[PDB]
């Protein structure tokens, strides 16, 4: 078998142990949260081994496998150096996702683990198929797991919560699935060789246009239809927001790439206006109604909104720089959210129970170890260089400024506005005055699993940003062939 | 879950958030309401639109020198 | 009142050689005064 | 060697704030003020290797950005720019350092607050040593966040607080535009490295130039603290007096100058940005020479004293003469440096108060520090033949020396601005240690008079000067604040000098003025700054010494109850910026939160389809009573539907109507 | 007079007036991993600085002792007749 | 009159030790060990990227000019 | 270490001294009342507190200035300030 | 006219001066006396000027 | 009622002189006025007067209110004030596992 199947057969082995250790001893609960931690690594060591053997400038799909037998649907796994690093993303973080959420669920930990276990799978699918209807088939199944782990494991606001993720997410898929039936009617097929060689005519395309977009702007999420995400993300688990933040919002983010920028180019020119105009309103009005949230966690989750609106507005940029700040930008989201998400849900929720910014203040005082962390991932929430999260947005910027200059002009407002609420947040938990009085009890400072899963989140985050040629060597090649556009003296050699 | 530390939850404050929380069960479509829903709804984003539009491709910097004008159309 | 009442240079502008448009860019790049108008 | 330079700061302040504990601090205080002592050595020969020498060195380690042409590495440039500015930055830090064991010698967190002062040091070294903008902004927005961790070191504070939130944000504002700025180099040119952009300047089209200079000069503004951008500088006066003496007052601000003086072999290619910077200049040292006049807080008036020699420089750069500006940079940070290590001098003595208006006499109690800090106020007036004299009277004469309306404009404006400076300069050096004392005895009670008894072995506290770590920088910054100008008045006025002939600050020859400096100006003019200190410094003695009703008559007027609190408030900037940009976003981020994401996008959205759809479906579902007899009703009326239909050939949209209507027919209740 | 602060809070920054008894040994050798790692920049600087002068023979330039461009040049021109 | 150095490091009381939760093994060993030793590997892999193809094909091409010396 | 009681009252019994509206500076000790002790008005003890109030650096409030009537409440308010010089 | 107050502005700037007899004169006496008088907060107000003037003279004399 | 707010602003009155006249010996003369103001009005009874008079003195502290009034340093409002407020906690934290 291939290398890109032992990835996907990984977790659903791992699902089979936690299953039947039980049937071999009233089995501990830490035998059950070992058995998914060790399977979580072994997933990530294959990846590490995938990105050793990989060609950074090879325009074929590699370590495919000759399936030679064809049916109605078929699995077609294969890497290019634009999926490569999401799958590394999905691979590092939910083995974190693990560890942050090690002493919190208490209650089902088997259902939680094999949840988990199954999530990996499919978001780890939707990167690797090399079909558009298989995309869109990994691309939804991730909903029945993810209503599930809102429910059994969420918050107070969990039942509403999780009613909202799963039905504004399958409305906004039912629009994709829309276009993507008329692209295989009129091609005769999804799978990427066959579909990118095909031309489609200016019409079909701004149709299909109308449809692919309205499920990646529910998706991304946009400033108007961002309702799903204030809810699932605060209900949701600490770890199953971890997933939902860093992997789930990037889905869309990765579908642009094999969507619209190559079938339907002139369909994203001709509109580019149309989602400039919404990624600046949404970079603007998130930004100012994060300013005045008074819940961490859903403070956390409105600075995401402001920031897939910088890196949505790079990959509609038809330039080389954007397109690949958009991909940094979504990766360096990838590391900072979830260390903010882990200080805000799996420290201070664990300590007091409360997400009001209300009841917190001077907590440098007795949690030094957790300041430093939570300063350093509050600067790069802010863009501050020495972290990826800066190169991604400069770059990110930059395209947007090339394509429509004023667009990236209110779009580069986020300096001073992702700046503000994210100071502005440290200074009231971590500075502020004193040590608050509504601390009946001292609190304990970082643990030996706290510290260690958010320094290392800070350290994917600082090293990226030094060497950020780390990602960037790989997507070069690779991301030449998304760019649509000609020069008047470079084209059409003779 | 896992027992927290004792916090003196202030009952003003938890009635507080739990006002945030219910708050859309009560909004109501006022003269007031309207007015600022259709200004930042349709207003703002349409007059960023119209502005996208009208100077899209309008100008390009690279390697534009002197004798040469920035304006593409 | 200091657009009223306020000083007119006093010393012509200094003359170079060719105007340095050699030394300054060539003939594509601004050079300096040489025997031109006032 | 050029690279230690770069690393030692850096590592001083690692083994001080990560690993605190293992060293204590004594050890943090040894290894972070060694480290920036062998670094200020190290700099002082690299001033000789490259400056006197003109040999540049260039250094490249590995790439940080690589794309499409893009290329942006970790490199470092050593001109004479670079060289003259790693001499007052590390001299000064390297002072502030040792000052910084005697003043924060009783507060608790000595390892944190001196990991501080090494990371600013390497963060400017970062700013001033890299090859391209794009690592520029990298110390650019270092030298910020240790500008914000060192405001808010007492944390505790909710003042301190506030005013870190005014430096942190205020500088992001002209960040955005820098931003903006290096976007439209990198889209003009392909690369902004400083060999490239300066290479093809004089070529790019003239209103590129324009966008360019109009960016770099807004980024400019936060950091130099223009009148625009100004309002966060004097709140930065809540950190620790060393922090202000360095950060505040010395080197930070100085950056913003410093990106001009870097960019002028661009910037001097559009002469709109140039009338612009003119302008800017001659705002800011009037707009905070009167403000400064009004203060009763110490730190602020020498706060915002620095404003007005920032708006200086920022006059002399948009006269084009930046051997001027730079001239002024190196001399201001000798002493303004001093005057905020005096001035925390007396803030020690007089327990913690920083209020003019309870201090008096101390000439006797503190007599190191009057002098040394009356060193630093007759070269903050620029008296003649002070280190002063040769920087600011020189900006006078050259805009005076450019007859152009501009420069006979900002020649008496700048004049005016130089009045009040000697205005507040007599103030605090009469009211601090000349005037009669406005404070307890606690500060003027020695124990040559017994007040006590029983308890003679304490309990006196009478003013006294500090030890040997806070002396020892104040003696050495005097002997600089004499003589450094003339020492080094050639490498920087001279004639023809060739000193910056690397093309390290480019005039063109149409901007030249300095013959016309040298020999146009009239005398009285020339003279002119200095008559106006003397008599001006000798009237605001006699009026705060001799004839003080004076001076209550005017503040007891409705007339200058007014202009005594117009200064006072600062031109009313801050309650202008707080009632309409402050609050206002924070209004905004309400009505988004209220109105629209709780209110009209979930009752136009899923909480108006749920109360509605539930509405509709237990209307519908009560038209099903289990009554064969209304069932068979039913199906006979949707038989009749079809029948109608299917043979009235009625446009199907008459059906939809219908579909509509009774869809909503259900939705209205009773 | 020291303020009163809680005894349980560990900061890598030592906290409130944190000086061990070991502080001068820690202090030693933290300074000797410091001159050995500034002693890896300054090979790294000597072999790796460009210059596009070299400087006078008579003149003061203590570079001319460790970086390997000057020290080919000097070395090269002290060939000649 | 610096004060003795202070504080529970994990929170651990100076009685007792710390108590293995169970992560640790496999985050330290696995987790870990897998990006010090991809770092290792990573050193010796293959330079597959577009510009040290770019570069080489383009100093030829400059070569074939006065822009850059040839060693030939 | 901090303030004592000798200490606060060496400069309050100057202080007073110093005072003409004081019937006589012999009959000033720590138990000294304003009113009839000393023989001061409703306004002489305003501008006494003023005074103590100088003379230490700290700020009395309304609620705690009206406390201060007698020389012993003064020295033991001080005393419960940590902030006097 | 009047405010029902007896405070006038006018009055007011009149007794900005020294009173002639002050109930706290003798509190406020040791302000203005000793260290405080004026000759002694004005007597080192140059502190290097005497010694510099007599020195610049020595070596002004230099044509014998 | 009527007595301690008649002595606050008897207090405020001559903070208010200091703050704007900065010399001592001056406030010190201007101090012996406004007493004489208050003395004057020592046999006020009735309270439809007695309230005005409070009245119209609240209005001349704020037409002549002083844009930085002194502060002690120590003080709300002051530069040392909060600077290094201890923990308001310094138990060691109840013994419990997250
Ligand atoms: C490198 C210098 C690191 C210094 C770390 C100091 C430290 O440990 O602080 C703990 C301190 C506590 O150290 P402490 O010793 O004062 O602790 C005493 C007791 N309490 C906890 C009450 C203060 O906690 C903080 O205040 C943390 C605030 C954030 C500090 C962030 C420093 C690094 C910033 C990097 C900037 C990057 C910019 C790039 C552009
Ligand atoms: C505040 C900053 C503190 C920095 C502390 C860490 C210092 C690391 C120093 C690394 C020195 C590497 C020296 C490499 C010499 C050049 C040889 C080379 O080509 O290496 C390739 C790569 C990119 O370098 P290059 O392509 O040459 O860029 C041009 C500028 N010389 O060069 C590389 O090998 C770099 C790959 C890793 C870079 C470091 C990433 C983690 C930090
Ligand atoms: C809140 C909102 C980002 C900010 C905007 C980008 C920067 C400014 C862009 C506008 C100016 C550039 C384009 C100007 C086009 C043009 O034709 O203008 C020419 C004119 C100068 O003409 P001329 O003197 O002939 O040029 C030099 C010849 N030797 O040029 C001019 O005279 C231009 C007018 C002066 C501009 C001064 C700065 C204005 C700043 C406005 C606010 C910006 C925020
Ligand atoms: P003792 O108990 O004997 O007396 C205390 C008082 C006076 C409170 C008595 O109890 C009493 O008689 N109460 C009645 C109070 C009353 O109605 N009148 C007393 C005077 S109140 C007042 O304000 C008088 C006028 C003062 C005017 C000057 C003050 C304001 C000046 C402007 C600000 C300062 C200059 C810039
Ligand atoms: C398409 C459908 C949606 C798919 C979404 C993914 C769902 C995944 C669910 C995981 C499988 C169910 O998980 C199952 O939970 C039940 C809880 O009653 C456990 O069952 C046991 O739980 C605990 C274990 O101590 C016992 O107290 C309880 O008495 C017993 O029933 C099973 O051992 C576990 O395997
Ligand atoms: C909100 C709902 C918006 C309306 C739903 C989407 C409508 C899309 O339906 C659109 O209709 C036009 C009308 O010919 C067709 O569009 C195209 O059809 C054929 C291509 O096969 C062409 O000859 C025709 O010129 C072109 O317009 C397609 O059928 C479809 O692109
Ligand atoms: C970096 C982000 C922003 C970059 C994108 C914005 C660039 C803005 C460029 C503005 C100038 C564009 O190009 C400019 O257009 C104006 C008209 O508007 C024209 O301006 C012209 O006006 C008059 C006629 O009215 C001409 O006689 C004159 O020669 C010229 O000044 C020129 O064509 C050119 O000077
Ligand atoms: C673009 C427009 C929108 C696209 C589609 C999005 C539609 C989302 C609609 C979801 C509506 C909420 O869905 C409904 O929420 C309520 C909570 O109020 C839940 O009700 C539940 O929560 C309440 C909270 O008090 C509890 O008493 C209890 O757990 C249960 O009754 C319902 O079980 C759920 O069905
Ligand atoms: C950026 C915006 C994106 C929007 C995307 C599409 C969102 C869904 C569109 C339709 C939403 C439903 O819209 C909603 O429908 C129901 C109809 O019963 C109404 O709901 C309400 O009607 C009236 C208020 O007018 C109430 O008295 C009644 O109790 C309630 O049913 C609301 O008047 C309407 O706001």
């Amino acid at each position: 078998m291939s290398l890109l199947y032992v990835l996907l057969i990984i977790p659903i082995i791992g699902i089979f142990l936690i299953s039947t250790i039980d049937s071999f001893y009233f089995f501990n609960v830490s035998y059950y949260k070992k058995i998914a931690l060790i399977t979580t690594i072994l997933n990530l060591i294959v990846s590490l081994i995938i990105y050793i053997l990989f060609d950074f400038s090879n325009n074929q799909f590699q370590f495919i496998q000759e399936n030679l037998d064809l049916s109605f649907y078929d699995i077609y796994l294969g890497v290019d150096g634009v999926s490569i690093y999401f799958v590394l993303l999905t691979t590092i973080i939910m083995p974190i996702a693990l560890v942050s959420n090690w002493n919190s669920i208490t209650n089902n930990i088997k259902s939680y683990l094999i949840i988990m276990l199954l999530l990996e799978t499919l978001l780890l699918a939707v990167f690797l198929v090399l079909d558009v209807l298989l995309f869109y088939i990994f691309f939804e199944s991730i909903l029945p797991p993810l209503f599930i782990l809102i429910g059994l494991f969420g918050s107070s606001n969990k039942v509403r919560a999780s009613f909202y993720i799963f039905l504004y997410t399958l409305l906004g898929s039912l629009f994709l699935l829309l276009s993507i039936l008329t692209m295989s009617s009129i091609v005769g097929t999804t799978y990427f060789d066959v579909l990118l060689k095909s031309s489609f005519e200016y019409t079909t395309q701004l149709f299909l246009f109308f449809g692919i977009f309205i499920a990646f702007a529910v998706k991304t999420p946009v400033w108007g239809l961002n309702s799903w995400l204030l809810r699932a993300h605060v209900e949701s688990p600490l770890g199953g927001s971890i997933v939902l933040a860093a992997i789930v919002l990037k889905l869309s983010l990765y579908g642009v790439f094999r969507l619209i920028l190559p079938i339907l180019p002139q369909a994203s020119l001709n509109l580019t206006y149309i989602v400039y105009a919404i990624g600046a309103i949404t970079v603007l009005y998130a930004s100012f109604s994060t300013l005045r949230t008074v819940d961490v966690k859903e403070l956390i989750a409105y600075s995401s909104v402001a920031h897939a609106a910088i890196y949505l507005m790079g990959v509609f940029s038809n330039t080389i720089q954007g397109l690949e700040g958009a991909i940094l930008l979504g990766l360096a989201h990838g590391f900072v959210s979830s260390g903010l998400f882990i200080c805000a849900g799996g420290i201070l929720y664990d300590r007091t129970g409360t997400r009001l910014i209300y009841f917190f203040r001077g907590l440098t005082q007795i949690m030094p170890l957790f300041s430093l962390f939570f300063f350093i991932l509050c600067l790069g929430n802010a863009g501050t260089p020495l972290t990826l999260n800066f190169v991604g947005e400069f770059m990110s910027l930059y395209g947007t400024l090339e394509r429509l200059p004023i667009a990236g002009m209110l779009a580069s407002t986020s300096i001073i506005f992702s700046a503000a609420y994210s100071i502005y947040m440290y200074n009231r938990i971590a500075f502020g005055g004193s040590v608050s009085l509504y601390f009946i009890d001292c609190f304990r400072d970082l643990t030996k699993r706290e510290f260690f899963i958010l320094f290392t989140l800070v350290s994917f985050t600082v090293i990226l940003g030094i060497y950020p040629s780390f990602v960037l060597d790989g997507l070069h090649y690779n991301i030449s062939s998304v760019v649509y556009g000609i020069e008047p003296n470079a084209s059409y050699l003779t | 879950g896992l027992q927290h530390y004792k916090i003196a939850m202030d009952p003003a404050l938890v009635r507080l958030g739990s006002m945030i929380s219910n708050r859309y069960k009560y909004f109501r479509w006022t003269k007031r309401t309207a007015l600022v829903s259709f200004m930042y709804v349709v207003v703002v984003p349409s007059t960023i639109g119209y502005l996208a539009y009208k100077t899209d491709g309008l100008w390009d910097l690279r390697a534009k020198r002197r004798g040469d004008l920035i304006s593409e159309r | 009142v200091v657009k009223l009442t306020y000083p007119d240079r006093v010393s012509y502008p200094r003359e170079f050689e060719g105007g340095l448009e050699r030394e300054l860019g060539g003939a594509g790049a601004v050079r300096a005064f040489l025997c031109l108008d006032d | 060697m050029y690279l230690s330079i770069i690393i030692l700061p850096l590592l001083g302040s690692v083994v001080s704030g990560f690993f605190g504990r293992k060293v204590g601090v004594s050890g943090a205080q040894l290894i972070t003020c060694s480290s920036v002592i062998i670094t200020t050595i190290l700099s002082i020969i690299a001033f000789f290797e490259v400056g006197f020498n003109n040999i540049p060195v260039t250094i490249n380690i590995f790439r940080w950005i690589d794309s499409e042409w893009f290329i942006i590495n970790w490199g470092f440039q050593y001109d004479s720019l670079t060289v003259s500015m790693l001499i007052p930055v590390l001299i000064i830090s390297s002072l502030v350092h040792i000052y910084s064991i005697s003043y924060m010698s009783s507060d608790p967190h000595n390892q944190r607050f001196f990991s501080y002062l090494s990371l600013f040091t390497f963060m400017m070294i970062i700013l001033v040593t890299a090859n391209n903008y794009l690592l520029m902004f990298v110390g650019w927005e270092g030298v910020g966040v240790c500008s914000y961790l060192l405001v808010s070191f007492w944390f505790t504070r909710i003042a301190a607080n506030q005013s870190s939130i005014s430096a942190f944000l205020t500088n992001r504002v002209g960040d955005c535009f820098l931003t903006v700025g290096m976007f439209a180099i990198l889209w003009s040119l392909g690369n902004l490295d400083y060999a490239t952009v300066f290479s093809l300047a004089p070529y790019i089209n003239s209103n590129v130039v324009i966008i360019i200079g109009i960016c770099l000069l807004i980024g400019a503004m936060a950091k130099s603290s223009q009148v625009g951008l100004h309002v966060w500088l004097p709140m930065a006066m809540e950190g620790p007096t060393p922090v202000s003496a360095l950060i505040h007052a010395a080197t930070m601000v100085t950056a913003g100058v410093y990106l001009l003086m870097r960019s002028s072999p661009l910037i001097e290619y559009s002469s709109t940005v140039l009338l612009l910077c003119l302008w800017l200049g001659a705002i800011t040292t009037v707009f905070s020479s009167l403000i400064g006049l009004f203060q009763q807080d110490i730190k602020k008036v020498i706060a915002y004293s620095t404003m007005s020699q920032l708006g200086m420089m920022v006059l002399s750069i948009g006269l084009s003469s930046y051997n001027i500006a730079l001239f002024h940079l190196v001399n201001h940070a000798f002493y303004k440096a001093l005057l905020f290590l005096g001035a925390g001098s007396v803030i020690h003595a007089v327990a913690d108060n920083q209020d003019f208006r309870k201090f008096g006499g101390l000439i006797s109690y503190l007599p190191l520090t009057y002098s040394v800090m009356l060193i630093a106020s007759l070269s903050l007036v620029a008296f003649p033949f002070m280190t002063g004299f040769y920087s600011k009277d020189f900006i006078l004469e050259s805009a005076y020396g450019q007859f152009s309306f501009s420069g006979v404009a900002v020649y008496i404006i700048a004049t005016i601005g130089a009045i009040f400076t000697t205005l507040y300069s007599v103030k605090v050096l009469y009211l601090t240690f000349l005037s009669n004392p406005n404070g307890p005895r606690t500060y003027y009670r020695l124990a040559i008079d017994n007040f006590f008894s029983a308890q003679a072995i304490k309990s006196y506290k009478p003013a006294h000067e500090g030890d040997f770590f806070l002396t020892l920088p104040l003696v050495i910054l005097a002997l600089f604040s004499i003589f450094f100008g003339f020492i080094t008045k050639d490498i920087f006025i001279g004639l023809g000098s060739n000193f910056f002939v690397d093309n390290s600050l480019f005039i063109h020859p149409i901007h030249e003025i300095m013959i016309d400096t040298e020999f146009a100006v009239p005398v009285l003019f020339k003279l002119l700054p200095f008559i106006f200190t003397i008599s001006f410094s000798v009237i605001a003695l006699t009026l705060s010494e001799l004839l003080s009703e004076l001076v209550i008559y005017f503040k007891f007027s409705r007339f200058g109850y007014n202009i005594f609190g117009f200064f006072n408030q600062r031109f009313l900037i801050e309650f202008f910026y707080n009632k309409y940009i402050t609050n206002l976003i924070l209004n905004l981020g309400g009505q988004i939160t209220k109105i629209l994401d709780k209110g009209s996008i979930e009752l136009f959205g899923p909480y108006g389809l749920e109360r509605g759809l539930v509405k509709l479906s237990k209307n519908i579902s009560s038209l099903s009573t289990s009554h064969v007899t209304t069932y068979a009703l039913y199906i006979l009326v949707g038989f009749i539907l079809y029948l109608i239909y299917n043979n009235l050939l009625l446009d199907y949209s008459y059906l939809l109507l219908i579909i509509i209507l009774l869809l909503l027919l259900m939705m209205i209740g009773e | 007079p020291k303020i009163p602060y809680p005894k349980h809070v560990w900061s890598p920054a030592g906290g409130w007036y944190a000086q061990p008894a070991n502080w001068k040994q820690n202090t030693a050798i933290f300074g000797l991993v410091i001159f050995g790692i500034t002693a890896m920049v300054w090979k790294y600087s000597a072999e790796h600085e460009v210059r596009h002068k070299m400087p006078e023979p008579d003149r003061f330039y203590p570079s001319r002792y460790w970086v390997k461009q000057i020290k080919d040049y000097e070395r090269a021109q002290k060939e000649k007749q | 009159q610096y004060d003795p150095p202070t504080g529970w490091l994990w929170g651990v009381r100076p009685g007792e030790k710390y108590q293995n939760e169970g992560w640790e093994g496999p985050f330290f060993y696995g987790f870990w060990g897998s990006l010090i030793v991809f770092a290792i590997a990573y050193a010796y892999k293959p330079d597959t990227s577009i510009q040290t193809w770019a570069l080489e094909e383009a100093r030829r091409r400059l070569e074939a000019e006065g822009i850059l010396e040839d060693p030939n | 270490e901090g303030l004592q009681k000798v200490e606060v009252y060496e400069r309050i019994k100057s202080l007073l001294a110093g005072f003409d509206k004081v019937n006589d500076p012999n009959n000033i000790t720590e138990t000294a009342h304003f009113a009839n002790d000393l023989g001061l008005d409703s306004l002489d003890t305003v501008e006494v507190v003023m005074a103590i109030e100088e003379e230490f650096s700290i700020e009395i409030p309304d609620k705690d200035a009206d406390q201060i009537h007698s020389v012993d409440k003064a020295i033991e308010y001080i005393l419960r300030q940590p902030d006097a010089h | 006219k009047p405010n029902i107050t007896g405070f006038d502005m006018r009055e007011f700037l009149r007794h900005t001066k020294t009173p002639t007899y002050d109930p706290w004169e003798r509190h406020e006496a040791w302000r203005y006396t000793g260290r405080f008088s004026r000759f002694n907060r004005f007597k080192g107000a140059l502190p290097g000027f005497g010694i510099a003037t007599v020195a610049f003279t020595a070596y002004c004399v230099f044509e014998h | 009622s009527n007595r301690q707010a008649a002595l606050s602003l008897y207090r405020r009155a001559l903070k208010l002189a200091l703050d704007w006249t900065v010399h001592r010996n001056l406030w010190r003369g201007q101090a012996l006025y406004i007493r004489s103001l208050f003395e004057k009005n020592r046999n006020v009874t009735d309270p439809r007067l007695q309230r005005a008079l409070l009245k119209e003195t609240e209005k001349l502290l704020e037409k002549w209110k002083h844009p930085d009034p002194y502060c002690p340093p120590t003080a709300p409002g002051g530069s040392k004030y909060e600077r290094n407020l201890p923990v308001p906690n310094l138990e060691p934290p109840p013994p419990l596992k997250f």
